[PDB]
Parts: C-alpha cells; structure tokens; sequence
DNA sequence: CTGACCACATTGTAAGTGTCAGTTTTTAAGAAAATGATGAGGTCAG
DNA sequence: CTGACCTCATCATTTTCTTAAAAACTGACACTTACAATGTGGTCAG
C-alpha cells in the first residue's frame, strides 16, 4: 500500500492511538529476562507449546472451534501462511474465488501453475451451485462476513457446500475470518467449522486487524488427515514467528488481558460507525450506501454523472486520497461508480470534517 | 425454561430455544411464526427481550421478515451426517528434548548477550508518539534500514552496494523461495556434498535439478562444474562448513570467469560466518571483485546477533533487483517493523560492534582452552581447520563403527552429531564426527569434555 | 660490532561499583458508563 | 381493525476508568582498575 497526503481511507487500516502502549511493555520487560536464557536460541518451527494450547482455548470459547491444540500451526503475514499450504495439496487443483473478493487469491495464483474459476456473488452470499456444475476441488470463502458487500451466508447454503464437500474426499474448503469479533448486536455465528462432524474443513485466522497489523501472527488449524501430512512433509523448515514475540501474546493473552481490549475496541468503533453514518444521512439524495453494518468500512454509490477515473483525480487533487473500487473485482462494473471507503485511519475528531472535504471535492 | 439469573443472558437463550423449533423440525418451513406482541405477552418477557431474539435470526437467515407481515420461516431440513474420519501420522521431527550438553554446530552464546542494551533501545520506539509503526510502511524493508546496513557492509565487509537494491527478509528458506520463483524452473543448481542440508533437501519439492559435488582442501571442484552444464550454483566462499576450508584466489578467478562465460549464469555466495577469524581479520567478499553484476550477495542477522530473532538481507545486481521490483509489487515484508526500527538504532550507535568484539573473545578463550585439554589425547583422536569456527571436527580412530558412539552419547545424556547426516557419500571408514561448544559456557567445558570422553572408555 | 633476534613495560580503552535525580512501575478507592430487562410510549399499511 | 413493526427512558449490576501515594527503577557522573596493543630494550651471528 502507499503513504497518504494529508488524509486517506483504506479497509485494512486501523486507528492506533487506542492501542494500550504499557500494557505491552510490561509482558515485554518481564518476558525476557537473565534467568531466561534458553529463549534465546530457535525453539520449534510451529510456534511455543503454549502459544498453541493458549489459541486452543481461546477459540474453543469464542467461535465455537473444537481443535485439539497439536493440530493448529502458526505462520508469518498472511500469504506466507498460505504458500506451505499449496505446494502440499499439490498441482492438480483447481481452487474457487468469489470473483468479487479479496483479491489475494488471484496473486498466489499468478506464480503457480493451477488456475481459478471465477464466481458471481449475490446480496445473501456467494454462489452455492456454480460450484455444484463445476468441478472446482477448493473455494477460498468468508463465512462470518462477505468482504466488501456485507452478505452473510445463511444455514441453507452453508448446509449445501459441506455436504457438496462430504460428496467425495478429492475437495477442500478454506475458512476465511476477516472481520469476525467485530458484530456487534451478536458475535456472528457459531464459526462453519462447529457444524463440521467429518473433518473435513480447514481454518484460517489472523492477528493483525484485531491486535497490531505490522507484529506479523497468523495461525490455521488442519483437520486429523491434513496435518499430520503437513507436519511429516514439512519438518525440515524453521518458524517465521519470533519467539520472544510468542512468549509476551502468551502471557498478553493468558491472565484475560486480550478480551479487555477487544471488548474497548469494539466501542471504539461502533461510534465512529454512528457518526459517520449520522453525517451521511442528510446524503440520501444521491451517495446511496449499501451495506449490512459492521466490520470497518462502508460502500458508497455515487450516482453523479462524473466517471470514476476524473472523480478519483480530483479527490486527489485537493489532498484527499479516495479508493475506487475498479481493482477489487475482475469484470467490469454498473454505470454508477461503486466506491469502498473505511474510516478505521482516520482520526476520531476528524471525521465531521474529512468526510466533509470529501463531499465538496466532487459537488456540493 | 428459566433462564434469569443466569449469567447468559436471555437473548442467546430464547435465540437458542428457536434453534430447537426450526433445526430439530418441531416447526416447519413456512410456518406462521408468532409476532412479538402474541408472544411478549405469552412468555411474560418485555418486546425489546424477544425483539433480539428474533433480529437476530434474520442475520443466521432462520427466518425472513416481511414489511407489514409476521417473520416466516426459510430454513429446510439440514442434511445432518454423521461419519467420524480420522488418520494417524508419522510426524517426523528429529530433535531432542530437555535434555543437558547440546552441542550442535549453529547455536550461539545466550548468556552474554546484552540484555540491558537491548531493553533500553527497545523502550525508545514503541512510545505514545510513534504511532505509524503499527500499520505497515513500505514492503522492503526500513528505508533507514536499507541505508544503514548499505553503509555498514561498504566499511565492514567491502561489498560495494546502494540500498536501493538490498531486501530483507524472515530467515533463509523463505529467502530463498522468493529466488527460485524469481529465476524460474528451467534451471540446474550447483551444491556441495557433503555440506549443508538446506538447498539438497528444499529442493524436494519444485521441479528443478541439483548436481552433488566434491570437496578437497583448495575448496570446490570449479573444472568439474566447468566440464559441465549448470547454471547457477552455491558455495561458501570464505568459510566452508564444516571443514573450515577456504577457496584459494586462483579458482575465485576461475569461478567468476566460469559465469562470465554464459549470460544466464548466477553465483550464490553464502557467508553466514563471518568477522568470526580469531587472528588476521577475515578473507574480503568475493562480490569486491566482479565488476559486471553477475553475483547475489546472502547474509544473515542470526549468528552474530540472536538466533530467534528470525532477521536477514539479500543484495541484488541492478537488472535483477529491477526485475524483483517489477514483478513483486505486491507481497508484503516478514519482520516486523518494530523490530527493524529498533535494529537500525541498535546498529547506528555502534553497539554491535562491541558485541562482535566481545563474543570473538570469548569463542577464542573456549577454543584455545578446549584445544589444550583436547591435545593431550591424540592416540585415537584428531581435529581439522582449529584456528577459526565455532565448531570442531573430531575422528575417531576406535575400533568399532560410529552408531554404537553416537548412541552412547545419548546414554549418557549427552547430545552428539555424526557427519553422516550431512554426508551423502559413504567413504568413512573411520568416523567423522562434529562437536559443537558454543552453547556451552567455559565453565562446563571440562566437565562435559570428561564425562563425554569416559562414555567412549576414555 | 652491527643488523637480527629475542624481550619485557608503558598505555589507552572496556569492565566494576556507588550516588542521585528523574521518569518511572505497582496498588488500593472512588467514580462513571455500558449492559440486559421492564415499561411507557412512536407510525403505518392492508 | 386488528394487527403489524418500532422511539424514548431508568432501572440493578457490573465490568471500565481517572486519581493519589510509596517503591522500584535507570542515567550521567565519580572514579578506580584489568586487558591487551606497541615501543622499547637485552643479547645473538657472520
């Protein structure tokens, strides 16, 4: 991504000013200490014991995830979490994307030689028997929140792709949480892999929306087949996470000081949500906003007769950096110009007047 | 049906006695579901209780609202399976537990690291005004960082690079994957052998070919890869695990012409042992002396500084960082901004060197100190390439094959490292074996030297 | 009897301990604000 | 014409939240000492 001017609006951005600076440098300057020498050298290449029986618990008390904890396995990024993965199913595969999504997928498929089959996704979710005709053999899905629309899967269709898996053994589905923990009035739903008796679904979560970006954690877990190949296929590499940085989210994450944060977090941003969509509201006339509400970001539809390509170049123009939709989807889009803006970088007192700003760049 | 007072509240409880009705089938699909104002009366609950309770469900898509009209039901019977697969594993893994005396070649002195330093330089950046180090800045690295570790190899090592081509990175082996995806798999790759077990057995997987080789004391046999067809090769010019030996000027010449010769040949230099030369300095970088950008520079931050914190670099020749650039736009770095922003202070006042400076010293010490109690045996036993490394090679000239001695050593819980592991070829007759110290304080070292050599009848 | 060889003594820093003065963690208390549950209402079609 | 979906408050309770005090910390200094390089001074070999 890029540096901003002045100011700038990007989903996988955060506000930061919020984040408890202290509570970290303690579980720091305690974690690594003279009577702690061993930490110093390489420790196991799935990340610390604790690290994983800790995440166990968590999960299993906060999205419904029964995982015994030598399965799950940690990572570095996102992406490198995912590459380990493909050159171990192999090459004969072909994997399923929502053709609208986020667009990574694409990426790490460009430099491997299998290829994707595109999807078209509807206001309740993604397709269920497109896949059905198709022979696809893995779909990379969002089961707790659709980015960037909003759509949440319902109980059929959910239903209907498990059992398609429990058709034959020669296919896999990838969870993909993004913005879970976040929902407000609920905590979205039990997570897909609870209704899962047959073992037959993989998990795939992060660190780096809900705690730090730039810190570098992920973690999936692999059902009883999966992992025990991973682990007798790829014991020769070396962990990716840092091993002091285990230790401190062990303790960060062991005494109950994590749930303290993400319950702040929650608030703090439900009234910046509020507040943004209080400021539009006198808006309706023209930006129409699409959306269910949660996660970090909202979707404006501008039906002014300006293209996408001079609207965007007189955002920039006045030190306002907007984000077109063009890139996020391969075909091309309706007559008006979609647009996906998140607020999460902005600062709090600076919304009424950023969004403002914004307004009057392109007409009043 | 009581379910006050209860730490759950009511909502995911009446939200959950729903899931029973439309799930276990004791309300079909179309069903007219009670409206609230029926039912806030039957259950004697307020509306804003079983109001949640149903806004909810149309969320989980259990039921469907429609404007003017009750809630109805859009939720078939579930297709419920119940089958349990389950598979065993092999799990390979080939290290030992908490167990006394390891002795493997890569670890480093833990106790004398200045944990102090470190606390104190890390307490300066993550502070309530360096906010914009959460989020992620640019994917290569700390400009800063690239400028520093620029400036600090042109004076510490004679490479001659701007850093606008350097990258770093999260160890070895994910450095080295962003390399045989960049240069592509049409292509053989030159190894040592017997040598390190990283480039033979990565390898593995991707479709490309590797040609084993031999080592005598000059170094590689550079007419052997000249009276052959690879491409792009890897060697350990000035230190060579782990015989210590060291490649003689002549061959380097050789080598440099020997990839001059072709246009798609690249040379992969490995120093990962470094500055750690007991007397005279160290042998410069062989990159000082090509001159058309035909070799990539590989080093690492996890020998010198601290094994785990998982940090390294990788310098580029202009046409290739280029290339890199173009066509890696994309992916994002795998170490933490923080850490790089403390390491390039770390490494801007100096301290490393004084680091560098007092574990030399100490290795030296321990070696000079095991060599004089190790030479007083010398019937059966005997050491090649003393005067510089971390790490011995030890024969033993004992009648009897090196299983029985590798295992005695873990009788005894004592951990040992035969070079058979790193050895394809089987010409030893008698037993090379490797010991490695520098875990081990000087304290320990006679102790752990006599309990192990008794183990052996000694 | 001189250039060579062999020969210790001066020297300029890293390594150890005490003071102090400054920001600096740890702990108990009073206070604020959000949550779930009750209750009184709100508008609007067919 | 019932019936339907829906906007305000104040509650009991608790899990966040700003405050003031006393104890642990760590910085620039005082030096003082060890460590190990270099210049030096003794005789040696035709």
């Amino acid at each position: 991504k890029q540096d901003t001017i002045r100011y700038n609006f990007h989903p996988t951005h955060i506000d930061t000013t919020s984040f408890p600076f202290e509570q970290w440098r303690k579980y720091f300057k305690q974690t690594m200490c003279k009577e702690n020498h061993r930490l110093l050298l390489n420790g196991d290449h799935q990340g610390e014991a604790s690290f994983r029986r800790e995440i166990a618990y968590y999960l299993h008390h906060s999205r419904g995830v029964n995982c015994t904890p030598e399965q799950v396995v940690v990572g570095a990024g996102v992406e490198t979490l995912l590459q380990q993965l493909f050159l171990l199913l192999g090459e004969s595969k072909v994997y399923g994307i929502e053709d609208p999504g986020y667009q990574l997928m694409r990426k790490l498929l460009s430099h491997y030689p299998n290829d994707y089959v595109p999807f078209q996704v509807d206001e309740e979710g993604i397709d269920v028997d497109s896949i059905v005709r198709t022979a696809v053999d893995v779909v990379y899905t969002t089961p707790s929140r659709h980015f960037p629309y909003g759509s949440v899967l319902s109980i059929n269709r959910r239903k209907q792709l498990l059992h398609w898996a429990e058709a034959h053994e020669n296919r896999y589905i990838i969870e993909d949480d993004y913005d879970s923990e976040f929902r407000y009035t609920g905590k979205t739903i039990p997570s897909l892999q609870s209704m899962d008796v047959h073992n037959k679904v993989i998990y795939l979560g992060a660190f780096s929306k809900s705690l730090i970006p730039s810190v570098r954690i992920s973690y999936m877990v692999l059902p009883a087949p999966l992992a025990h190949l991973y682990k007798n296929k790829f014991s020769y590499y070396h962990s990716t996470v840092s091993r002091i940085d285990q230790q401190v989210l062990t303790a960060f994450m062991k005494q109950g000081d994590f749930e303290k944060h993400l319950n702040r977090m929650r608030k703090i941003y439900r009234r910046k949500l509020e507040k943004v969509l209080s400021l539009l509201k006198r808006y309706e006339d023209k930006l129409l906003i699409i959306g269910e509400r949660s996660g970090l970001h909202i979707v404006l539809v501008v039906k002014n007769g300006m293209d996408e390509q001079t609207l965007v170049e007189k955002a920039l123009a006045a030190k306002a950096k907007v984000y077109p939709l063009s890139a996020y989807s391969l075909e091309r889009a309706i007559h008006p110009p979609q647009i996906v803006l998140g607020f999460g970088s902005i600062p709090e007192d600076e919304l009424e007047e950023a969004i403002a700003t914004v307004l009057n760049a392109w007409g009043f | 049906e009581l379910n006050r007072d209860l730490p759950t509240p009511l909502y995911e409880q009446l939200y959950a006695h729903i899931k029973t009705e439309i799930t276990e089938g004791r309300i079909g699909y179309g069903t007219k579901l009670p409206s609230k104002r029926k039912l806030a009366d039957s259950l004697k609950l307020s509306q804003n209780t079983v109001e949640a309770a149903y806004e909810q469900l149309v969320a989980e898509g259990y039921v469907e609202v429609i404007p003017r009209k009750g809630f109805y039901v859009q939720a078939y019977e579930d297709l419920e399976y119940i089958r349990a697969p389950q598979a065993p594993g092999d799990a390979l893994a080939t290290k030992q537990d908490t167990i006394r005396y390891n002795f493997h070649p890569t670890h480093i002195d833990t106790t004398s690291f200045p944990f102090e330093q470190w606390r104190k330089y890390f307490k300066q950046t993550m502070c309530k005004e360096n906010h914009r180090l959460l989020l992620n800045g640019d994917h290569q690295g700390e400009a800063s960082f690239r400028r520093e570790i620029a400036y600090y190899l042109h004076h510490s090592r004679g490479v001659n690079c701007t850093p606008e081509q350097v990258v770093v990175g999260a160890g070895v082996e994910t450095l080295l994957q962003q390399l045989f995806l960049l240069l592509g798999e049409s292509k053989v790759y030159g190894i040592e052998d017997p040598g390190y077990q990283l480039m033979r057995k990565l390898l593995s997987h991707y479709p490309n070919d590797y040609v084993p080789f031999q080592v005598d004391e000059e170094g590689i046999d550079v007419d052997s890869i000249v009276r052959t067809a690879v491409d792009v090769v890897y060697t350990t010019p000035s230190r060579h695990f782990p015989y210590g030996s060291v490649l003689s000027i002549n061959r380097r010449k050789q080598l440099l012409h020997w990839a001059e010769a072709h246009e798609n040949r690249y040379i992969i230099e490995d120093d990962y042992d470094s500055e750690f030369r007991y007397t005279g300095k160290t042998i410069p970088s062989l990159q000082s002396m090509d001159v058309h950008n035909k070799v990539i520079y590989l080093g690492a931050f996890s020998k010198s500084l601290i094994p785990s914190v998982r940090i390294s670099y990788m310098v580029l020749p202009a046409p290739l960082a280029h290339l890199y650039k173009n066509k890696f736009s994309y992916y994002h770095s795998t170490v933490s901004r923080i850490d790089q922003q403390v390491l390039t202070a770390f490494m801007k006042q100096g301290d490393f060197e004084k680091h560098l400076n007092r574990m030399r010293k100490i290795y030296r010490r321990k070696l000079e100190k095991v060599l004089s109690l190790l030479k007083r045996y010398e019937d059966k036993l005997l050491i090649i390439g003393e005067r510089s490394g971390l790490h011995i090679v030890l024969v033993v000239k004992n009648g009897m094959d090196e299983q029985t001695l590798v295992e005695k050593a873990l009788a005894a819980k004592a951990k040992v490292y035969p070079l058979s592991a790193y050895s394809l070829e089987r010409a030893i007759h008698p037993p090379q074996i490797v010991l490695g110290f520098g875990s081990i304080p000087e304290d320990e070292l006679e102790e752990a030297i006599a309990t192990v050599l008794n183990a052996w009848g000694f």
